[PDB]
Formats: structure tokens, C-alpha cells, sequence
RNA sequence: AACUGUCUCUUAUCUUUAAUCAGUGAAAUUGACCUUUCAGUGAAGAGGCUGAAAUAUAAUAAUAAGACGAGAAGACCCUAUGGAGCUUA
RNA sequence: UCUCCAGGCAUACGCGUAUAACAACUCGGAUAACCAUUGUUAGUUAAUCAGAAUAGGCAAUAAUCACACUAUAAAUCACCUAUAACUUCUCUGUUAACCCAACACCGGAAUGCCUAAAGGAAAGAUCCAAAAAGAUAAAAGGAAAAGAA
RNA sequence: AACUAAUCCUAGCCCUAGCCCUACAAAUAUAAUUAUACUAUUAUAUAAAUCAAAACAUUUAUAAAAGUAUUGGAGAAAGAAAUUCGUAAGGAGCUAUAGAACUAGUAAAGGGAAAGAUGAAAGACUAAUUAAAAGUAAGAACAAGCAAAG
């Protein structure tokens, strides 16, 4: 199975990889976890591509192609709404960047400085610039749903904050089964008779 | 409950007691023509009607009438790519007659110039 | 039939590596060495033909005694029928 | 369509975490008062293939002993099974051999593409 | 592939690792150990040497065991040796005779003997041999305890010396009951085979035997896990203290 | 013996088939063939050789009497100072 | 609506969604139309239909409308005495033009009812060839009716 | 520039080296996979023959000494020793009719297949490449004849 932009399972990649393909398989160099330095909202500038030497801010990652997405860079044109009654518009369409490709920008100077990871006194992995050292911290993406925590407004069915929050187990020996008993004093007095276990 | 294991019953034994449920029902519109006062559901193969009507009347406070379960076979016809059958999974469709002389009827859920052809608008000349 | 329709990819091979350039290195060991180690000794590979060459059914008894007990069973009753056929063919025609 | 169908997924989440908190605080009592692992007695045994897999002990309202049919029931491996053992040991060292040919073929073209 | 051990290296291995190593040393030297049963039915090569055909010169020689089969029921009596003999023979002595499949059969027989140390007669299978034996052991309790396994060439036998020797290790007052006095000669007279309780259990004991046996010692049951927290915050705790 | 279209002695109608339109679509077969007649030659023997003769191209539609038709290890019978197997007292 | 045909309906066995509606018109039907094909969704409702305690004591006489009547071919747990238990309706099957014959096969397929009120269509179109096959008819004759040897 | 077709490179395999090894629920041996009693509960003989002896009968293998002596319907063949001696990942392999039967043990014992191909990106409308097999079309035939030769 041949990785691509389509995210895997879609339509379009059931088509990029239907049941029968047996194409020459597409080989990606491994990328260990701590090897990789590029995630999702990190500012990169393209080594090669289109739009090389441009810095953009990344928005998907397929790291098993070892891809990185960069909006409205490495861009080729398409028309969106082609139909019988209109021709279509012409929109700008992303194309995949090799990890290769891109490398990590320095806040306070732009450039594509080489990083190396080195851990926090949080122990929080960060990528440090192998030269001009400095703290390359995580970028913040907002959630994939759109929602932000503190703007969301409870719906039906949804518990209030300090509800879920609030904590009532008290440490004791019983069960929840035994509790519930307890609260709503189930009592049962009679008794399986022996049972041999085989 | 479902794919759960019950203690086995001796003479003098204790009442069996389900603190939480893993039956989960669905209420169906009547495919066929039944009473008003009957409820189609669709349950768990391995749920008794018994069971559908303690279930009713304890977690949803409903008074049942009379019940009718039957079991709809899954088409197997169905194949695959590779030519192997798809069977559609059985499922258990219980008639619930509605006591204390309730009704009941099914909610609506989901209530360039044609003068001038070849050449584009744009061009001005 | 039919050929292919686009080129290969030219390739480039280096024939002064480490190992062709040093190809051979301490054949003459035993000469130079005073004869404490034999050529023979140097060869690496199967053991029952470590300095030993025979024909096939040599090759095939040989392999059998040096491997024989550390053999699969199932390969050992396949190379007892497979030594059967060797032995008659040369043995007897 | 159902609408927002990531609604049920989230009850399922919800559902889901409650039978592991609840059986965490069952697990954590089970283990002080007696030492068991397992809320239902088992334990290992071997079958007529040779295979040794968790048998999981069944309540009877009878003894072991005065149950012909558990009696009956096999969990003793026949003298032939050594043959198989035989060949599950060289099943596996195929297998592993098989694994290098399928790393072999994927670092050439490691080579091709790079 | 090919195993780095050999298959009958396979059997050692299995001895030496897993619930083998745990069992008891005395019992592991009696299981190591072979001896060879005294031949009955062949003679070893009186001279050493002999001529060698190629050379035609004399040279060193070596024997050829007879084959004897000892059937099970063997195990359950007590046959001195004898066996019975599968293969072939050549009538009337000659090689020039007709070759004929002959199963040869040692008299058996069904005796009964009186054991001092059990203080019961028991009936079992036994041959002409095993008898003189026991006359010449001085007893029939001297000739199960004397005489080694394969010698012995009986389980039951085992079984006996293996009740015994356990008899004799313990003093047991269930040897000759209601007889102290007789009880001492009996124990003093058959002083010499009194050995660790232990190491008599074991005597005789076949491997899926010892094997169950082992495993039954070491099984215990699972400690809850209330009693080791609380021994081991007792210990804490008493460490604490100090 | 009679009886009747079995026949003397055949005829007519109906049905099936037949012929035309449209749709769908095999099998045995197949060295390549620009695939004639007469006399000769030859192994009983010639569309293809020798010598005569005939001959716009391409198509289309009909019949199985004879060559005591062509043929096979089909059919049938008998033989052996032939083999081999079998039974034994 | 007309012309014409005349084994139909249940259960058993088997099959296992081939059921039905919708949507398709490519493949499957031994060609189409039309679907039995393709896709989607639905379906078969059971206290009544069907499937899923013990120990002793003690039993002569067929049936045939069972009476007469005979016969040979020889054909009938119960109930008593004690012991033991002590208030129950769930589970499962239920569709179909269906199964075994490589097939939408021509035949194979247990039982009950009944014989049309049930169940059905021989005509892809045109022509009216010959020949061939089946059926009907024969002037006069009658082997060139069913009787004898 | 034509239809039918064709094109491709990895799916993986193969041999040695190295290495032994000691790693969901639910239902089930009852009738396996049937949620609880029935009914006690269970494998394995010389390995043979085929085969060789041109049949067939005893018989027929499966470090040096040495294929020697011995053994053998002395024939097909079989075959020691004494006494010396012995430290410790790769492929002048295969690349979809090849290489494991394999993409796969998948689609009564048991038997056992067929096939795939764009590019960096399809969140660039899915790629091209080929007077390239036979088969056909573009473009039927013209007295005379192993179809050709001069």
C-alpha cells in the first residue's frame, strides 16, 4: 500500500490503492520518533520545491511518506467547480514536501538552522539549533473540531464543569457493587450452595 | 447484559440481579402494519422477552401489554471482491403492545456573448 | 516476443573497493608464513566442504555425515531418497 | 445521515472508561482479599495438539470425578504430538528465515530508490 | 536451519533446565547413574585379542550383546535376569540348517515370599533364578535391598526396596506391630540399608512420577495480596521504628 | 383370415420443418495452397508429375443411385515337440 | 376484456434470502421483453403451531363396527404401597416462485386434502417453397378385422 | 498515429552463513467449538515393499588406513579395523510461463489455482510508450495453376 496525500481509506485512495495493486512499492526512508522534528504549525522553509526558500507553517504530516504539507506553498493550480454549466475557478492546490525538503526556522532569526532534540528541565522534548543554540518551542494548533475549551457552551446531555471536575470516591473497601447495596440497601440472604470449579 | 457471564442456579440459591446493562435497543419504525398501542424493537439476540419487558418497565418506566419477538434471518448471499459471503448480522425484532391503554405512533424524525462564440468575455478586443 | 520500451538507468561501479583491491591478499600465507596455515585453511563456507571437493554424491554423503543428526528429520528422509537416486546413476550407469 | 454522529462515539468513550474504573476498583479488592489475578478461576493445561493455553475452570453442580463427560473432555496430548512439536520448532525457524528473504528484497529496492 | 545441539542432546537439555534442575540431588544421582545388568543369557569375549582379517595380524576385540527382551510383566514381578530371547535360530546348532523364527521363553513362575522388614508374604511373578538369589542374599528382604535396580530388573522390586529402605529410615513402628523387641532385631539386621528418609521416597520412582511429585511440592497457593502488603508494611514500618 | 391408403396407386388439407426479417451465438476440423478435364506413369493409386484439353472475375442453389465405394488391430475361426501363469497327493 | 389450456393446495425433506419494494438495463436467464441479474431498504410476531423424581408389589384371553363366529399366519407404561419435590411461559423454528439432478433441466422428491372456486398460455415476426416428420381423409380394390391351423 | 494487443519491476522466492531451543467477549473434545450432570477415558509393532540383481528366491549402501581385506544366488553388491590423525551476512542464485504451489494452503482422506504495473504530487480530472506477435481494418477478386524463380 502506496501512501499519499489522500488520507488512507478514503475514495481516493481506494483508487490510489485498489485491492489488486501490486505496484513497485514507493521506499521511504525510516524516520525514528526523535529523529523527526517536524510537526503540524511549525514554521519550515522549503530547501527545495516550488516555493523554495519560502517559510510557511505546516498543516499535515504523513509521516509514513515522511511528507510535509505546507498551505499555499508548493502550490499547483486546479479548478474547483468545473461543471457542465461553468468552466470552473481556478484555486490553489498543495503539493507534498519531503522531510528533506524543509527544514526548522529560528524564531528570532529566520533562517533553516540544523536542530537537535535535547530535553527541558520539564523533560519536555525541544528541538535546539545545533548552531545560534535556542529553544524551538511547540507550536499551537487549534483543536481538529474547532472548538476552543473555554469558548464552548454546554449542549444538552453535558455535564457542567465543576461537575465532572468534582470528586466523590472515597477510599474503602467496596466494591462498586457492594456500594450501590449500601445506597439503595439491596440485601439478598440466600446462598449458592458448593459449587465444584472444573 | 450480553457476552457476559450469569452464575449458575442452585436450589436456594440468590436472586439474579443485573446492576448494569449491556443490552442496548433499538426503537424501530413499524416495517409491517401493526396496532398503534404495539412497538417495534429492534434488541440482542440474547435477550429474552422477559427480559425486554423487565428491561421496559424498570429502566424506562413504560408499562408493556403484550410482547411478540421474531427473528429475522441475515442475507449471506452477498460476496466480497474475493467471492466470499457477507453475511448481514441477525437481529431480533420485538412487537411490544403498550398497557394501562397507551399509544403510541412513531416520531417524524428528520422532518462569452452567444453573438461573439470562440472568444472569451475577458478579451475586449 | 516483446522488449522493453524504456532504458535502464546507467551504473557506475568502482572496481578499486576494498574488497576487489585486496582480492587474494594472504594467498601465500603457507609460503610466506612458513606453511603454519595451509590456503586450505582459509576457506569459508559449508563445513563438510572446507578444503574438500567431490562430486555430487561426495557432496551429498559428506553433507549427510557432517549435518546428519543437527538435519530436519524431514529433510534428512528427503536427502536419504535424494542420495538413493545419486549412488544408482553413478554407481551403476 | 445520522446527525452528529460523533455524539455516540463520545457515549461509547464515556461508557467505555466507566466499566474500566469500575473494574480497576474491583481488580485492586479482588487481589488483597485473595491474591487472584483472574475474577474467574483458571489455569494452564495442555491439549491433544501439545499447544499449552489458560483453561478457564466451569462450576458444575457435580464433582470432576462423578462427571464422566468432564472426564471424558481430553486435556492430555497424544505420543504422536512430538512430530508436531517437531515441526511447529522448524515452522518457526522457517518463518524467521522467510523473514530475512522479505527484509532482502525491500533493502534492494532501498538501493533502486536511493 | 540446524539445531546446535543434537537431538539427543535435546533430552540433557531438558534435564538440566526447568522443574529437572529443581529436583532433589539424591534423587538426580540415582537418575544419572547407570548400571549394567549382569549378564544372563551372553559372556563377554574371554580373550582380548583376536586376528584381524585385513592384515591378518592379532589385534584388540570387541563384544556383541546378545539381544534379550525384558517384558513389563517383569517389572511387575521379579525375574533375576532372565528375559526372553526374539530372533532367530538355526536347527540343530548348524549354519547349514534351516533358518526358523524361535522366540525363546525362560520357565516363569508365580511364588510367594516372606519379607521380614513388611512382615507379609507376597505373591508374585518370579523365576529359578531370582531364588537362589534370595538364599543366597540371606533373605528375600536381603536380596530386594542388595540387589541394584537393573540386577533387580523389576519396578515392583523398586517399589518394595523403595518401601524398604523408607521402613528402615524411619523405624517406623509399623514393622512388625505389636513386637518392639522383634521390631529392633528386624531394623538391626537390615541396619546396613538405612539411609535418609528423603532419599528413600525417591528410590524407584519413575519420571513422570518424580516429575508430579516435585511439582506438587513446590505448588502453593497464591498469597492475597492483602497479606503481603501488610507484611511488608509491618517490616517498613518496624524499620521505621529502629 | 379379415380389416383397413400398408399396398395396387397415389392425392389433398392441417401441424412440424421449410423460406424471409431482426437479436444472440457453438462443435469436430485446419502444412500452406493462385485448389480443373482426358490419356499416360505409379504402390489397386494424381487438383499439383509427362503430354493433350479447357478456362472473364466474383458469387448463388440443389441431390446421394453406383464405383460388388474407401477404410481400422471391427467381426469370425483355427494353429504352436510357441511362451508364461495357475492346480497338485 | 376476449380466445384457449386443466393437478391444484398444505405439511415433511432440502434450500437459506433465491422473499418483497425501490433504483438500474452493463453482466447472470443457456436470446430478449421482463427479471430470477446488479444495488438499496425492508421481512418470518406463538402458554395455544413446531422444536428444545424414586423403590417395591402385580398383569393368561389379537384385530377385523368385536358381538356371534371360528381360525392360524398368533396379532396386549398402567395400577397399587411408600419415599421425594412444593406455584411455571422463557429459549428456538416461522420469508420465498425454494429442493436433488453441472442449468430457471426434461426427471428425482414423503404425507393429507381435494379436481377447478385452484392453477395456466401452444402464436419473436413474415412467407405459405420443395423435400422431410406427425396427424386426418380415400373412387374401385382390401396384406398384392382381432378370427384358423 | 488502427483496432485487437503489447510494454514495465517488485510480489516474493532459492542456497549457504549465522543462530538451535529452554516466549476480545463467548463457545469448545459431549456430536469439539452445544453456557450446568448423561457415557468414563487413549496413541504405537522389525518399517516394509517398491527398487537392484536386466525375471526371481538368500541378498540389494542410503582425517588416513580404504573402496583394500573380508562378506555375498562370490552376483547385483556389501564392507570394518588395528594403527596413525583432528583446539578456533552473503550468492559469476531466480525476477510474474523464472524463483517456494503461493498475492495462497487462500479460491471424505486428499487434491489445489488464477492474477499486478501513472506521476514528486490525483487536495496535480489517471501516465505514457510501440512502422513492434498471430488476428483484423485501412485497400475483396480478374483464363494459367507447391505460387517461386529467370
Amino acid at each position: 500500500y502506496r501512501y499519499g496525500m489522500s488520507r488512507p481509506g478514503s475514495i481516493a485512495d481506494k483508487r490510489k490503492n485498489p485491492p489488486w495493486s501490486r505496484r513497485r512499492p514507493v521506499v521511504v526512508e525510516p524516520i525514528s520518533d526523535e529523529d523527526w522534528h517536524l510537526f503540524c504549525g511549525d514554521m519550515v522553509e522549503i530547501l527545495e520545491g516550488k516555493d523554495a526558500g519560502k517559510q510557511g507553517k505546516v498543516v499535515q504530516v504523513v509521516r509514513q511518506r515522511n511528507w510535509v504539507v505546507l498551505e499555499g506553498l508548493n502550490t499547483h493550480y486546479r479548478y474547483i467547480g468545473r461543471t457542465k454549466d461553468h468552466r470552473g475557478t481556478m484555486i490553489a492546490s498543495e503539493a507534498p514536501l519531503l522531510h528533506h525538503q524543509v527544514k526548522l526556522v529560528d524564531p528570532v532569526d529566520r533562517k533553516p538552522t540544523e536542530i537537535q532534540w535535547r530535553f527541558t528541565e520539564a523533560g519536555e522534548r525541544v528541538r535546539v539549533s545545533t548552531r545560534s543554540g535556542r529553544i524551538i518551542p511547540k507550536p499551537e494548533f487549534p483543536r481538529a473540531d474547532g472548538i476552543v475549551p473555554e469558548t464552548w457552551t454546554d449542549g444538552p446531555k453535558d455535564t457542567s464543569v465543576e461537575d465532572a471536575l468534582e470528586r466523590t470516591y472515597v477510599p474503602r473497601l467496596k466494591t462498586l457493587e457492594e456500594d450501590v447495596m449500601e445506597a439503595m440497601g439491596i440485601q439478598e440472604t440466600r446462598r449458592f450452595k458448593k459449587v465444584y470449579w472444573y | 447484559a450480553r457476552n457476559v457471564l450469569y452464575p449458575l442456579y442452585q436450589l436456594g440459591g440468590p436472586q439474579l440481579r443485573v446492576f448494569r446493562t449491556n443490552f442496548f435497543i433499538q426503537l424501530v419504525r413499524p416495517g409491517t402494519a401493526q396496532p398503534e398501542d404495539t412497538v417495534q424493537f429492534r434488541i440482542p439476540m440474547e435477550m429474552t422477552r422477559v427480559d425486554l419487558r423487565n428491561y421496559l418497565e424498570q429502566i424506562y418506566n413504560v408499562p408493556v401489554a403484550a410482547v411478540r419477538t421474531r427473528v429475522q434471518h441475515g442475507s449471506n448471499r452477498r460476496r466480497d471482491h474475493k467471492n466470499v459471503r457477507i453475511k448481514k448480522p441477525d437481529y431480533k425484532v420485538a412487537y411490544v403492545q403498550l398497557a394501562h391503554g397507551q399509544t403510541f405512533t412513531f416520531p417524524d424524525l428528520f422532518p462569452s456573448d452567444l453573438r461573439c462564440p470562440g472568444i472569451p468575455s475577458w478579451f475586449g478586443l | 516476443a516483446f522488449v522493453r520500451l524504456t532504458l535502464p538507468p546507467p551504473k557506475v561501479v568502482d572496481r578499486w573497493n576494498e574488497k576487489r583491491a585486496l582480492f587474494g591478499v594472504y594467498d601465500n600465507i603457507g609460503i610466506l608464513g612458513n606453511f603454519e596455515k595451509h590456503p586450505k585453511e582459509l576457506i569459508k563456507g559449508p563445513v563438510w566442504l572446507r578444503g574438500w571437493r567431490g562430486n555430487e554424491l561426495q557432496r551429498c554423503v559428506r553433507k549427510k555425515k557432517f549435518v546428519g543428526n543437527r538435519m530436519f528429520i524431514e529433510d534428512l528422509h528427503n536427502l536419504n531418497k535424494r542420495i538413493s537416486y545419486l549412488y544408482k546413476h553413478f554407481n551403476r550407469h | 445521515p445520522m446527525p452528529s454522529p460523533e455524539r455516540l462515539e463520545k457515549v461509547v468513550d464515556s461508557m467505555d472508561n466507566v466499566d474500566k474504573v469500575v473494574q480497576e476498583r474491583e481488580d485492586a479488592l479482588r487481589l488483597l482479599q485473595t491474591g487472584q489475578e483472574k475474577p474467574r478461576p483458571g489455569a494452564w493445561r495442555r491439549d491433544i495438539f501439545g499447544r499449552i493455553v489458560w483453561h478457564k475452570f466451569k462450576q458444575w453442580p457435580i464433582p470432576w470425578y462423578l462427571n464422566k463427560r468432564y472426564n471424558r473432555r481430553r486435556f492430555f496430548a497424544m505420543p504422536y504430538v512430538d512430530r508436531f512439536i517437531r515441526l511447529r520448532i522448524e515452522k518457526h525457524a522457517r518463518i524467521e528465515a522467510r523473514k530475512r528473504s522479505l527484509q532482502k528484497k525491500k533493502e534492494k529496492i532501498l538501493h533502486a530508490k536511493f | 536451519p540446524l539445531h546446535r545441539y543434537p537431538v539427543h542432546l535435546w533430552q540433557k537439555l531438558r534435564l538440566r533446565q526447568g522443574i529437572c534442575a529443581r529436583l532433589p540431588a539424591h534423587f538426580l544421582r540415582s537418575l544419572e547413574e547407570e548400571r549394567t545388568p549382569t549378564p544372563v543369557h551372553y559372556k563377554p569375549h574371554g580373550t582380548k585379542f583376536k586376528i584381524n582379517p585385513k592384515n591378518g595380524q592379532r589385534e584388540r576385540v570387541e563384544d556383541v550383546p546378545i539381544p534379550v527382551h525384558y517384558p513389563p510383566e517383569s517389572q511387575q514381578g521379579l525375574w533375576g535376569g532372565e528375559g526372553l530371547i526374539l530372533g532367530y535360530r538355526y536347527a540343530n546348532n548348524d549354519k547349514l540348517s534351516k533358518r526358523v523364527k524361535k522366540v525363546w521363553k525362560p520357565q516363569l513362575f508365580t511364588r510367594e515370599l516372606y519379607s521380614e522388614i513388611l512382615d507379609k508374604k507376597f505373591t508374585v511373578t518370579v523365576t529359578m533364578r531370582t531364588l537362589d538369589l534370595i538364599d543366597e542374599a540371606y533373605g528375600f528382604d536381603f536380596y530386594i535391598l542388595k540387589t541394584p535396580k537393573e540386577d533387580l530388573g523389576s519396578k515392583f522390586g523398586m517399589d518394595l526396596k523403595r518401601g524398604m529402605l523408607l521402613r528402615l529410615a524411619r523405624q517406623d513402628p509399623h514393622l512388625h506391630p505389636e513386637n518392639p523387641e522383634r521390631r529392633a532385631a528386624i531394623y538391626d539386621k537390615y541396619r546396613s540399608f538405612v539411609i535418609p528418609e528423603a532419599e528413600a521416597e525417591w528410590v524407584g520412582l519413575t519420571l513422570e512420577e518424580a516429575l508430579e511429585k516435585q511439582r506438587l511440592l513446590e505448588e502453593k497457593d497464591p498469597v492475597p495480596l492483602f497479606k503481603v502488603y501488610v507484611e511488608e508494611l509491618v517490616q517498613r514500618l518496624q524499620e521505621q521504628v529502629l
